[PDB]
RNA sequence: UUUUUUUAAAUAAUUU
RNA sequence: UAAUAGAAUAAGAUAUAAAA
């Protein structure tokens, strides 16, 4: 019989199973305490004792993996969970740098040896890549081999549902602080499984249909194979919460799918919210502009161009009337909303205008006074011109303060 | 010859067996650079060991220039060395002095880092008040040397510097003025106020202050011409005794400002050419250029300047051959000797001239009568054929026009030039005429080439004048184009500017009229 | 060479690269440039961004890897001074870092990608083509940058600001990235149609090749390309004839009036055919499906005199094409088998499997090639698909190979991909052949999976 | 085939396929009739054949070349950004991705420029051919040793021919070149005169290697493998340590006892070995002599791309 | 013959 | 003890995929 060494990715159980189970129990207890908060010194004492136990367990495991030939004899799923726990306990700040590197180097060596043997299945490649790039652990040969093997699109065909969702969520959550070098390989994961997700279009939950879409759009990826995923969402509006509708509008705009008929339903669902915020109002205004830009005055339906325009303006005013409940975090939000309303000639009541200008007054005053904390000069010019167009009686303080800001020179330039 | 104790110390230093601090290596390098009695620079196995000692020591003890000097004295021998980069201070190491030292280290040792500049600036802002007046000027100078784009912080620093106008001296005022003028994005209000402050305290200025102010005004531009006025009035009483570099800067500012009061220009030029013999190569070149641009090269002017420049004509820099070559043109004065020496120098350095410089030289010598009977035409033809891959449209047009005007005959070169010009289309008629001129020397070209040439020239016939129409027709007939759309396009323009045919009309035009 | 500063060294390195990649590969210029660039350092001298980028590009082009000093110093400079790398020297840096695969190279490529994404609206005719080609050299998947660049290309091409060379570069750059956009390629085709006579044959063939490779499935432009190419046949070279053969096999539509003239011109220049041209023509004929014995005999005869010129790819393609059509040439097959035995270490992952299967399908067994390919299979087992692994295993079973050191890797690979291994119907017969030889004793788990 | 326009000038994936020598260190190899300049004096040959070792009178490399070679050795052990073409190496101390106080590399002539060029260096290959009775000489393999500062270990007594038992005849020589100045306090080579002719050209039993012990015992383990007569010859001629400059070379017999000291200076120490082998050399077993190399059968002559012929007396 | 866009978006789930 | 700057420039095949 041939000495094959193929172990299932998800029998041949060693002490690694027991060590990982102990780590699982400690992590579960710590998370249970963290949830039980919602006696801080007491819970931090218990966290200290649990992290001491976890550190002792991982020290014993790394000593065993160094001294005796355990990695070759162990299966493959144990390797997967060992990689998971080594890469996860570092983010929780329970491991030191030296021990973390010592474990990861030998895990990488074993994975490289098994790749050389050819046992690495079509799912283990995705798992290892996802759980290595997000930790930003660098090894030249491992990264190059994984990137080269992720271009065999034929292998990645029958991935399970849970594997798809877990990889997508793991890539999605840790996107802010990723180093630049990690970005590109990230994309090569999402497109490896793009066809499977595209075929999997009719099985995703309505909430997930948004998670996958966002995970793809944040990594500036809009593959063709994912086209039905969006279309179903357009046909399933009304099951989304109002806050989700703004994100849906942005996504549909970025997939070249946003049209008038879906825009009407999105605006309607936006207006059904109890109380609006900056996000939904800004998204609604952007959608109204991008749908108003799409009418041709000399096309096939040119004679129908003007009424449609009117309709858009009407559905703008519904949003425009309720513009005082929101709280603007930054000036560009106010400036975008006002540019949209002015250019498209939506009528807005004076009360919301006064609220908008009074809100902007505090921000410009803080910028002027503190001077220690980034309102550019062109944005300030635009705000001044908008206030002048709508009349300076709305906010007399803002005009004088704003002119004085121009006179002194607190506001920097765009070049700087 | 190394005696026993000297040899043993040499061996101990050779084996990296002695721990050396930065101070000791600096002292040894200073001794070596000062005196060469023991042959320190002549033992590679000794300076290699000293370099290994330097790498593994703490270089933060010594000043930045001491580290730069050790690096330079190791580079001179043949060892590639670079002092270590300084880390940004963290936590309580924060202080104005360390934040200035970071910039100074990056300045002297030539290790520019935009990320470290941005980090340092983001941490010096809160304590800007604690800074002393001299530290503000030092920071302004350092940021001006590093070509930082953060003009907002430089403006803030400049405002805080102006607030202490009384404390600062003339040298500090001039340094602040020039360092502000060098920053590109500085707001014009702060610039106006700084030039206003420079406008007063005018009598206190020294020659270094004059040089700094003139440099700043040359950098700024015509918009501050008024201030420059008070400068030329101020120096009207010292003009009979000034440094040659100062008068050269005056001429540069006169040319840049487009000054129009001619009496000051004439007086200053007359004072300059008295002591022009003291100028360096670069300053001599710029005095010549500025005098040319102001229309002041009379006979004695040109004679004196050429006599002064013929000294450096033997070893001219490649970047300085073309400007004086241009100045020798457009003037009705005899410059045969300067031309001959410059052509010889150009021949000497024919393997280091870039594509643009070669094109410029060939263009300038294109119409020169004595330049046809010289080896330069053949040498430059071979060089241009080699360099056709590195030539842009302007360089291609310049070189091809210069070679065609010089009588250089080489069909392969002109065919290759036509192909390279077909790679990127000809935007203008002046960029396309040299190709036709070159191809018409031989008189034959492959039919595909002439077809593409006709396709290119056809749209451009709508705006060219009558002389251009005649020249294009002559070139096309020489090449032998059969395409009718071209001839038709050339015909129409001719009519618009000339109504209908007449017996008086030139025969060629009348033929052009027949759309052959 | 000592009196030359770094700027002159950069200029001369660019000159040497331009002379070598265009006018011949003289093994003298390459070695002189290697020797000169092996003893240069950007240390202690102030240099512009363009000169450093030129030095990095000309060093990397001549074989210098990411371990060399010059490369390390240039990469460090490109990392530290990022705003000095304007949109003029971005393509040089990206092209240089394309083949280097390390941490710093990845970071630099990502930073330049974001910079070109932000300034995609202010580029002109030269910059769009240069940047898109440079980003096509490296393998990157920044879709948003591609969309912005395509939009700018359309806006520029509406007014007519592209030449024939620009069109070829843009078409190849956008086809290499697998960016399927119908409007952009329509605009490029319309710009070429407006150019009319300014596109010659040398600037026409790559256009058709790229337009076929992208695979737009638009039969309106394929016919126009065929009609335009029909007039230019008499001027074509042999390499161009093979290129249009491959291109119009890629298109997939049958144009008999064009194929006949192409065949006549190919027969006319039979003495100028190398092995590469013959392999390309036979692969194109295999793909399109037409069976033309008259040209096939001449191609096989000309392939017999250039046996020593055959590469691994050419041998693989020629043997597979000959085996598909059922052509028997015992001398050519024997010589190709011997040559493949000589260069067995040049086969890639899939070329080896294709060659072995093509040789095994016809009844031609030779120990010289069999042993070499079986031994070489160990280093390419790990880069195989399920169907390719099945084909390799069947070919190996036909060669009667029983060495466990050879059979363990392929059995491991086929066990790791068992689902796709047993879900391909077209190979089902092959499966029943394979276990007819080895039997249930060899790898029992695979047998248990087979029974289910 | 068709090589892309931006990949025309590249080198093969491994430098083994490169026929000849690149011009990196000393330019191009001299002509056929220009190989007589690098001949060595007969007295050096006699000294080698008598002592079992000898030092070349002239340094074989200029100081710039030694600097470049030291840079290559430094880059071969990066341990953060691993060396490209690391998979082209017979063995490495960084296979565990951790390294240590001693870095040893083999078969690096297929990995970096200059190291490949050093093999075809005329001054050493002509001398080695003269030692090998004027025959074609083929590279056996290279080796690089790098010892860290203040903690570098020492390799105890060994015989080179003890590692080459798979090769049938005794026809070899070793050339060792110093990439840094060496002395008894940093990795100096210590050899026993007249030891290559002790056991009738036989191999002494291997020494016992016990790490984590002082250098004195490691170098004193010699009294355990020798017999009484070898002890007397040792007493008459105790082992001699040889000082080497930044470029000096040393020829060693395959059968002479050989050791290197520890490193107690303040910087790492580097040295390089290259083993050269004669034409009339056969194998003993069936299979590859080195990992992933062409396999031989029975008593087959040793050739191929993996053992290139570096010099030919014709 | 022509049809393209401008958010800080953060709610998937698991023992891998 | 140590501080002076100039140039504007384009090469081109990796063995895949459904609708005005």
């Amino acid at each position: 019989p041939l000495p094959v060494s193929y172990s299932p990715g998800s029998v041949t159980s060693t002490a690694i199973t027991a060590h990982c189970d102990v780590l699982s129990e400690c992590v579960a207890k710590a998370d249970e305490l963290a949830v039980q908060l919602k006696t801080q010194e007491g819970m931090e004492e218990f966290v200290e004792e649990l992290k001491t136990s976890a550190t002792n367990e991982m020290t014993a495991l790394v000593k065993q993996m160094q001294t005796t030939p355990l990695l070759q004899r162990a299966g493959m799923h144990e390797l997967r969970r060992t990689l998971y726990y080594t890469t996860s306990l570092k983010e929780r700040d329970w491991l030191e740098e030296k021990q973390y590197t010592a474990a990861m180097r030998m895990l990488t060596v074993e994975v490289l040896r098994r790749d050389g043997d050819g046992v690495l299945s079509a799912d283990d490649v995705l798992y290892v890549t996802t759980h290595v790039v997000t930790a930003n652990f660098y090894n030249r040969h491992l990264w190059n081999r994984m990137e080269k093997s992720l271009l065999k699109f034929s292998n990645y065909e029958n991935i399970d549902m849970s594997s798809v969702k877990a990889f997508s969520t793991r890539l999605f959550k840790t996107r802010r602080g990723c180093a630049k070098e990690t970005l590109d390989i990230r994309r090569k994961v999402l497109l490896a499984m793009s066809r499977r997700v595209g075929v999997l279009a009719n099985d995703f939950d309505l909430p997930s249909l948004l998670g996958v879409l966002q995970c793809y759009t944040v990594h500036d990826l809009t593959p063709f194979h994912l086209e039905p995923l969006a279309i179903r969402a357009t046909n399933h509006v009304g099951d989304f919460t109002p806050h989700e509708c703004a994100t849906l509008a942005h996504v549909l705009r970025k997939w070249r799918t946003m049209r008038l008929e879906v825009c009407e339903r999105l605006v309607e669902r936006i207006c059904t919210s109890d109380q609006l915020t900056h996000h939904m109002a800004n998204a609604a205004m952007i959608a109204i502009r991008t749908c108003f830009n799409q009418v041709s005055d000399g096309g096939r339906n040119a004679m129908n161009a003007e009424p449609t325009r009117q309709k858009l303006r009407a559905m703008g005013e519904q949003i425009g009337c309720r513009l005082d409940e929101v709280e603007y975090p930054a000036l560009p939000v106010i400036l975008s909303i006002l540019d949209v309303v002015v250019t498209l000639k939506i009528y807005v009541p004076k009360k919301c205008l006064q609220v908008i200008f009074s809100q902007a007054n505090d921000m410009v005053a803080i910028v002027m006074e503190q001077k220690d904390d980034p309102i550019t000069a062109e944005e300030g010019r635009q705000l001044q011109a908008l206030l002048s167009h709508y009349g300076n009686d709305l906010a007399p303080e803002l005009s004088q303060r704003m002119k004085e800001a121009f006179r002194e020179g607190v506001l920097p330039d765009e070049a700087s | 010859a190394r005696p026993s104790a000297l040899h043993l110390i040499f061996e101990r230093c050779k084996l990296n067996l002695v721990e050396f601090t930065a101070q000791d290596v600096y002292q040894i390098c200073t001794t070596a650079y000062n005196m060469d009695t023991l042959g320190m620079l002549q033992d590679p196995d000794f300076m290699r060991g000293l370099h290994d000692a330097f790498r593994r020591s703490d270089q933060t003890v010594i000043s930045p220039f001491q580290a730069n000097l050790i690096a330079d004295t190791f580079r001179k021998v043949g060892i590639n060395s670079m002092p270590k980069e300084v880390s940004v201070p963290e936590e309580d190491a924060i202080s104005p002095e360390s934040l200035i030292l970071v910039l100074r280290n990056m300045n002297i040792t030539k290790q520019r880092d935009e990320r470290k500049i941005n980090e340092v600036l983001k941490l010096m802002f809160p304590i800007l008040d604690e800074f002393s007046p001299t530290q503000l000027s030092l920071t302004v100078t350092e940021l001006a040397r590093l070509k930082s784009t953060n003009a907002d912080f430089v403006g803030k620093l400049a405002k805080r510097i102006m607030e202490y106008n009384d404390d600062l001296s003339a040298l500090d005022i001039s340094s602040a003025a020039v360092s502000l003028a060098y920053c590109p994005g500085i707001s014009h209000n702060i610039l106006y106020r700084m030039m206003q402050i420079v406008e007063e305290r005018m009598g206190e200025f020294q020659p270094e202050d004059y040089i700094n102010v003139l440099h700043a005004l040359n950098t700024l531009g015509p918009k501050f011409v008024n201030t420059f006025r008070k400068i030329v009035e101020c120096g009207l009483q010292h003009v009979e005794n000034m440094d040659a570099v100062t008068l050269t800067n005056y001429m540069v500012c006169f040319s840049t400002m487009d000054y129009k009061q001619r009496e000051h220009i004439d007086i200053y030029a007359d004072a300059l050419v008295e002591v022009a013999t003291d100028l360096s190569e670069k300053d001599l070149v710029m005095a010549f250029i500025a005098l040319q641009r102001l229309r002041l090269l009379s006979d004695t002017m040109f004679g004196t300047m050429a006599s002064c420049v013929i000294r450096y004509a033997a070893k001219m820099d490649p970047r300085n051959i073309a400007p004086i070559m241009d100045i020798c043109s457009t003037v009705p004065h005899a410059s045969d000797h300067l031309m001959k020496v410059l052509m010889d120098r150009a021949v000497e350095c024919t393997r280091i001239l870039t594509a643009n410089q070669l094109g410029d030289i060939l263009d300038i010598l294109g119409l020169y009568p004595p330049a046809r009977e010289h080896p330069l035409v053949q040498l430059f033809g071979k060089q241009a054929r080699l360099r056709l891959d590195l030539m842009g449209p302007d360089a291609l047009a310049n070189a091809t026009r210069g070679l065609a005007n010089l009588g250089y005959a080489d069909p392969e070169y002109y065919a290759q030039a036509a192909e390279t010009g077909f790679r990127y289309g000809f935007k203008d008629w002046t960029l396309l005429e040299p190709m036709l001129m070159g191809l018409s020397i031989t008189g034959q070209c492959p039919p595909t080439m002439v077809r593409v040439l006709g396709s290119h020239i056809a749209p451009m016939a709508r705006s060219m004048s009558l002389m251009e129409i005649e020249r294009a027709n002559r070139y096309l007939r020489r090449l032998g184009c059969e395409d009718d759309f071209v001839y038709k396009a050339m015909a129409s323009r001719v009519l618009q500017f000339v109504k209908e045919v007449t017996p008086e009309m030139p025969e060629d035009l009348q033929v052009l009229l027949q759309r052959g | 060479v000592s009196h030359l500063s770094a700027r002159n060294i950069a200029t001369e390195a660019l000159q040497m690269k331009k002379l070598h990649q265009e006018r011949g590969g003289n093994p003298m210029l390459a070695q002189q440039a290697r020797r000169v660039l092996f003893a240069t350092s950007i240390a202690g001298q102030n240099l512009d961004a363009r000169s450093v980028a030129l030095l990095l590009n000309t060093a990397v082009y001549f074989g210098m890897e990411s371990d060399a000093k010059l490369v390390r110093e240039c990469i460090d400079y490109c990392l530290k001074n990022d705003k000095l790398i304007t949109v003029d020297v971005l393509p040089i840096v990206v092209t240089a870092c394309a083949t280097l695969k390390s941490r710093d190279a990845r970071e630099v490529i990502e930073m330049q990608a974001q910079k070109a994404a932000r300034n995609a609206k202010f580029l002109d005719a030269k910059d769009v083509t240069n940047i898109i080609s440079a980003f096509s050299k490296t393998g990157i998947n920044h879709e948003k940058l591609f969309a912005f660049l395509s939009r700018r290309v359309q806006t520029l091409a509406r007014v007519g600001e592209f030449e024939a060379a620009h069109l070829v570069i843009l078409a190849n750059a956008f086809s290499r990235l697998r960016y399927r956009d119908k409007f952009l390629f329509g605009a490029i085709a319309r710009r070429a149609m407006s150019l009319r006579e300014r596109v010659t044959v040398n600037e026409l063939v790559p256009l058709i090749v790229a337009f076929s490779k992208i695979g737009l499935k638009d039969p309106k432009l394929s016919k126009r390309f065929a009609t335009k190419a029909m007039e230019y046949v008499d001027q074509m070279n042999a390499e161009q004839v093979a290129s249009m053969f491959m291109a119009f096999a890629y298109f997939g539509i049958r144009y008999d009036q064009l194929f006949g003239v192409l065949t006549n011109r190919a027969v006319e220049l039979i003495d100028e055919f190398n092995a590469q041209y013959i392999s390309t023509t036979l692969n194109a004929f295999q793909r399109i499906g037409i069976n033309n014995p008259e040209l096939f005999d001449n191609l096989a005869e000309r392939a017999l005199a250039v046996v020593q010129d055959h590469d691994a790819r050419d041998i693989s393609k020629t043997v597979t094409a000959l085996a598909h059509f059922g052509l028997k040439d015992e001398e050519l097959f024997k010589r190709l088998a011997s040559h493949a035995a000589s260069i067995a270490d040049q086969f890639d992952a899939m070329g080896l499997v294709n060659t072995a299967h093509a040789f095994a399908r016809t009844n031609f067994l030779q120990q010289d090639m069999a042993v070499a390919l079986s031994e070489r299979s160990v280093y390419v087992c790990r880069l195989l698909d399920a169907g390719e692994t099945r084909r390799l295993l069947w070919a190996l079973a036909k060669f009667q190979v029983r060495d466990p050191k050879i059979l363990t890797p392929v059995f491991n690979r086929c066990l790791a991909l068992h689902y796709d291994f047993f879900a391909d119907p077209t190979g089902s017969e092959e499966i029943e052949e394979i276990f007819d030889f080895y039997g249930p004793n060899f790898c029992p788990p695979l047998y248990q999976l087979y029974i289910s | 085939s068709y090589v892309l326009k931006f990949l025309r000038g590249q080198l093969p994936e491994d430098l083994k396929d490169v026929n000849g020598a690149l011009g990196c260190l000393y330019g191009t190899l001299p002509d056929v009739d220009e190989f007589g300049q690098f001949v060595i004096s007969p007295d050096v040959v006699n000294s080698f054949h008598q002592f079992g070792y000898v030092k070349m009178p002239i340094p074989v490399l200029d100081h710039q070349q030694i600097d470049k070679l030291a840079d290559e050795v430094n880059e071969l052990a990066n341990n953060v950004e691993h060396h490209p073409k690391t998979e082209r190496l017979y063995a490495t101390s960084l296979a565990d991705l951790t390294g240590g106080p001693l870095f040893f590399c083999q078969g690096q002539w297929r990995a970096a420029w200059g190291m490949h060029d050093l093999i075809y260096l005329p001054t050493i290959t002509v001398a080695a051919s003269q030692i090998l009775n004027n025959s074609l000489v083929r590279l056996w393999y290279d080796e690089v040793f790098m010892k860290a500062a203040r903690t570098g270990p020492c390799v105890p007594w060994q015989q080179n021919y003890a590692r080459w038992q798979h090769t049938k005849p005794v026809n070899h020589v070793t050339v060792m070149i110093a990439l840094d100045t060496m002395n008894k306090d940093r990795g100096a080579p210590c050899l026993v005169p007249g030891s290559h002719r002790w056991r009738e050209g036989g191999l002494l039993p291997p020494v016992s290697y016990d790490p984590t012990k002082d250098e004195a015992h490691q170098l004193n383990t010699i009294w355990e493998i020798i017999n009484e007569e070898e002890g007397e010859m040792l007493m008459d001629t105790p082992p001699v340590t040889v000082d080497l400059r930044r470029g000096e070379a040393l020829l060693i017999h395959p059968l002479t006892l050989f050791a290197t000291h520890g490193n107690r200076s303040l910087d790492a120490v580097r040295c390089c070995f290259i083993h050269y082998m004669g034409e009339k050399t056969y194998a003993v077993q069936n299979g590859p002599l080195l990992p992933h190399t062409t396999k031989f059968q029975a008593d087959a002559m040793i050739q191929g791309p993996f053992y290139p012929v570096v010099f030919d007396p014709a």
